[PDB]
């Protein structure tokens, strides 16, 4: 993801 | 003894103007009232609406008790450890309005409205006093 | 661990709540800047003012004794009555209320409706005219006149012969949408939003046009109207009351009571609000009946002069829903 | 009315 | 001019006040105009169709 | 000196009577380390409450002791409170009464559980316990009204008189600040923003309360916003990172207007507000409409107060005015409706005392202050 996790 | 010495009893502090006691069972009719007060003019239809089965209908434009208009507070006559009733007068053009509370036992109910000023809880405290002590003398 | 006041059980609870700024000063401290109508206590005034602080008769005759006859003379009515034996709030109840009642009443009216006016005047006149406004759009507006001249002859052509009127109310534009066709689903108003935008461009879209007829139906004329009158009949119960009342008369007053000195410079701009705003509304009620006759209906029916935008708005919004459909459902 | 009971 | 056949029938509110006062008096070349194109624009003949009880 | 104690789901808030604002404000929050201590000698503790707790949030797991405003563990609610007293008040609580508050249509179960733990834990010499919601208008400055209770639990509304409450008029509706963060986060990922954990729970907490307002016209501003980036703002999480959301600011608060946006069946407060004002007497029903106000932190919305005025217009009959009373203090409201309360001269009245209470019981409660 963009803000959080890795993704 | 002597029905009226209750009212007496009732009005021994003055925190009331007026007290009354009524036998709700078979035909309504006061035992003992102020006399020209509210409370002595009490109509056994309007015990009826006190002690009957609808708890609802009072809260659409309140009930008059004793021809005078009040609102009601908390209905918990029918609920087992107070049996107790709360109202307020209701006036016109900013007249003062009175604290009303009534006490059922297993005979009678106690009526009580304070003076102008007093809180309903010293109101309240006296009449499930004096109703808690008639209860234990089985009436 | 645990640990001769006349006043009533219930008045104690209301004091404390209003006056809880000034809890650190002295009776004699307070009883000084209530008097100089400061802005900090433009809210606690109005706490005194109610009916529960001044319907004390009871009150008024224990406090009586201890009142200081400050109309004549400036001295205790009885002989000691020390006002030191009195609690806080009873020494301020005999000074401001049982002292002061003489003029009490007709010191909070000047003051009552000196905060009413200083926030209401600057609205009033937007409002009468918005009102003043939308009636000379509606009554100067070919558009709104066409689409009645062409719903006109349409309705005259499948009404009969002996009901070929030439005119009609306003209030009579609420049939169409009860009008339906064999299989319900097209009504009336729906033929004429496809029949005007094939044939009519001119008449395609009249809410732009006129928009201030749709704010106006939100306000009440009859409110309006009663509310601005009551600054008027304010104004002048004033006028009596400084010049020939209770407030003309200087002698009853403190040293410290500025309320003279602070009435009179508004006094004149006070004059000069109310004319203004008595110019806006004749200017309101002229503009508002020219535009009522224009189209048939009377101001005499209290519902028609309220109800006046509202039937205009609903055939606004009536036509809008219509058009919307009719484009929905063909594209 | 019934007789009344002692008071409290 | 007059439909063949009967036609739904919408019933408004006659003008209690004086129609001098009223705007419908008053014979604009305007309102002309919409009697004239509604008599040539054929939406008359839909009517008689649609609106026939 | 009486203390004026303030347990919230949210925030805690405590002083002193006659103060104008809370001594002591701090998140309602309890923590329990979730990893093992490898360096010995600091003396951590084993739980963490309040500031400290949120300044060490990420390594800690947070729970709520009060949850719909229902108490789930009492274990830890006097842990706040003693962290309440000694730590952020610093005052022995063995000399002061103390002010704590209720909730309305609160079970009788908790009424003596707080009374069984304050008289006996902390042996405070006084005590009395009010609504909330009571206290909401006393600050307001009247004493007949209907209040906008609104919090982070849960939402009551309460037509008020004289001081006294209706119970019957009492609703309860379940949209709080809570669930509008659940909606907001549930929403935010929309964008590509996960925040599921706890401790970021605050995070999307701060976002709201700085970015989201109400917007007047639900339909009309979604059409904008989709045409326009004007209304996009810039968030800075912690870490640096930079967040911008597009519509979400006014479309998380709208679902307390729209509860269908959740799912609840039950409607909006705008509603409710109406609803509950059937339910009491014609007479006096002149007076509520024009004395409503609002309270609780979840009421702090830009621009909520003209767009509540709007819609309950439409439902309120045309004769009727509406006076919705926003007071900017209305945060605190609830706390200073209590000093107000507990600074009366007549306030000692109706104190419950350490002596009346042992021969009393914890019965005394229910009947004595009610
Ligand atoms: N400026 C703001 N904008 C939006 N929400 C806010 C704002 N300030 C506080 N809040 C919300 O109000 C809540 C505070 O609840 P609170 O009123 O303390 O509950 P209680 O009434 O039970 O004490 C917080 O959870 C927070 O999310
Ligand atoms: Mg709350």
């Amino acid at each position: 993801w963009x803000a959080x996790c890795p993704a | 003894a002597g029905w009226n010495a209750y009212i007496d009893n009732l009005m021994a502090d003055g925190t009331c103007q007026d007290a009354a006691i009524v036998g709700y069972k078979d035909s309504p009719c006061v035992w003992a009232a102020v006399p020209g007060k509210t409370f002595v003019n009490i109509t056994p239809a309007e015990v009826g609406v006190l002690v009957g089965k609808d708890r609802s209908s009072f809260y659409v434009n309140g009930l008059t008790l004793g021809g005078q208009k009040c609102m009601v507070i908390r209905d918990s006559l029918l609920q087992d450890g107070e049996f107790s009733m709360d109202l307020r007068t209701k006036s016109t053009g900013g007249a003062p309005t009175f604290n009303v509370t009534v006490t059922k036992t297993d005979k009678t109910l106690v009526l009580l409205m304070g003076k102008e000023g007093v809180h309903g809880g010293l109101i309240n405290k006296k009449c499930y006093e004096m109703a808690s002590h008639l209860r234990r003398s089985q009436y | 661990k645990t640990l001769t006041d006349y006043m009533s059980s219930e008045l104690q609870k209301l004091f404390g709540i209003h006056f809880h700024k000034l809890s650190h000063k002295n009776p004699n401290e307070i009883i000084r800047m209530i008097l100089h109508c400061d802005d900090s206590m433009n809210e606690c005034v109005e706490f005194l003012s109610s009916d529960k602080v001044l319907n004390q008769p009871k009150l008024k005759a224990d406090l009586e004794p201890y009142r200081i006859d400050w109309a004549n003379g400036g001295d205790l009515v009885n002989s000691e009555k020390d006002a030191s034996e009195l609690s806080r709030w009873d020494y301020l109840y005999v000074r401001l209320i049982v002292d002061l009642g003489g003029y009490w009443n007709q010191r909070m009216n000047a003051l009552k409706v000196k905060n009413i006016i200083e926030t209401n005047y600057e609205n009033l006149v937007r409002q009468t005219k918005l009102i003043g406004r939308a009636a000379l759009e509606l009554r100067d507006s070919k558009v709104f006149k066409g689409l009645l001249y062409l719903i006109l002859y349409l309705g005259n052509y499948m009404n009969d012969y002996v009901r070929q009127a030439k005119g009609f109310a306003i209030g009579s534009l609420q049939r169409l949408p009860l009008i339906k066709n064999a299989n319900n689903t097209k009504s009336l108003l729906h033929i004429l939003d496809i029949t005007i935008r094939k044939h009519f461009p001119q008449f395609d879209n009249f809410s732009p046009e006129l928009s201030t007829v749709t704010e106006a139906a939100k306000l009440n004329i009859e409110a309006i109207e009663q509310e601005c009158s009551e600054l008027i009949r304010g104004c002048q119960n004033l006028q009596i009351d400084c010049d020939s009342g209770a407030l003309s008369d200087p002698t009853v007053f403190h040293p410290d009571d500025k309320i003279l000195s602070v009435i009179l410079p508004w006094l004149m701009e006070g004059t000069k609000k109310m004319d203004f705003l008595k110019e806006h509304l004749r200017t309101m009620n002229t503009t508002l009946n020219n535009a009522m006759r224009y189209f048939g209906e009377q101001p005499n029916d209290p519902n028609s002069k309220n109800l006046f935008f509202k039937r205009v708005d609903s055939f606004i919004i009536d036509y809008s829903k219509a058009r919307s459909d009719n484009l929905k459902s063909e594209e | 009315p019934p007789p009344p009971p002692p008071l409290p | 001019r007059r439909p063949t056949r009967r036609l739904k029938q919408m019933h408004w509110e006659k003008l209690n006040s004086g129609l001098e006062f009223t705007f419908w008096t008053g014979p604009s070349d305007e309102a002309n105009k919409i009697l004239e194109t509604l008599h040539t624009s054929g939406v008359l003949d839909e009517l008689d169709e649609s609106f026939a009880m | 000196a009486a203390l004026v104690v303030d347990n919230g789901s949210g925030m805690c808030k405590a002083g002193f009577a006659g103060d104008d604002a809370p001594r002591a404000v701090f998140p309602s929050i309890v923590g329990r380390p979730r990893h093992q201590g490898v360096m010995v000698g600091m003396g951590q503790k084993d739980s963490y409450v309040g500031d400290e707790a949120q300044s060490k949030r990420g390594i800690l797991t947070l729970k709520y002791p009060i949850e719909h405003g229902i108490v789930t563990n009492w274990d830890d609610m006097e842990k706040i409170w003693h962290h309440t007293f000694y730590n952020e008040l610093r005052v022995a609580p063995e000399e002061h009464p103390v002010l704590l508050t209720e909730a309305p249509l609160n079970p009788k179960a908790n009424r003596e559980k707080m009374t069984q733990i304050m008289f006996e834990t902390f042996n405070t010499p006084a005590m009395y316990v009010a609504i909330q919601a009571v206290l909401s208008l006393y600050a307001s400055g009247r004493t007949t009204g209907i209040v906008m209770d609104s919090g982070d639990g849960v939402t009551h509304t309460v037509p008020i008189y004289e001081g006294y409450a209706l119970p019957h008029a009492i609703l309860r509706l379940d949209l709080a600040g809570r669930d509008l963060t659940d909606y907001l986060m549930k929403i935010l990922t929309e964008r590509g923003y996960s925040f599921t954990t706890t401790a970021e729970r605050e995070i999307v907490r701060d976002i709201k309360e700085k970015l989201c307002y109400v917007a007047l016209d639900f339909e009309q501003e979604m059409a904008t916003a989709a045409s326009s980036s004007s209304l996009e703002k810039s968030y800075e999480l912690p870490d640096g990172q930079v967040i911008t959301i597009g519509n979400e600011r006014f479309r998380c608060p709208e679902a307390l207007f729209q509860p269908s946006f959740l799912g609840m069946e039950s409607a909006g407060i705008h509603e409710t507000t109406f609803n509950s004002i059937m339910k009491c007497d014609v007479d006096i029903r002149k007076d509520l409409y024009a004395n409503t106000v609002l309270s609780g932190g979840t009421t702090m919305y830009p621009g909520i107060a003209d767009r509540m005025q709007k819609e309950i217009t439409a439902l309120a009959p045309s004769t009727m005015k509406i006076k919705i009373i926003a007071p900017p203090e209305r945060k605190y409201s609830v706390w200073i409706g209590g000093s107000i309360l507990a600074s009366l001269s007549t306030f000692q009245q109706m104190w419950i005392s350490k002596q009346e209470y042992d021969e009393s019981g914890p019965s005394i409660v229910h009947r004595k202050c009610f």
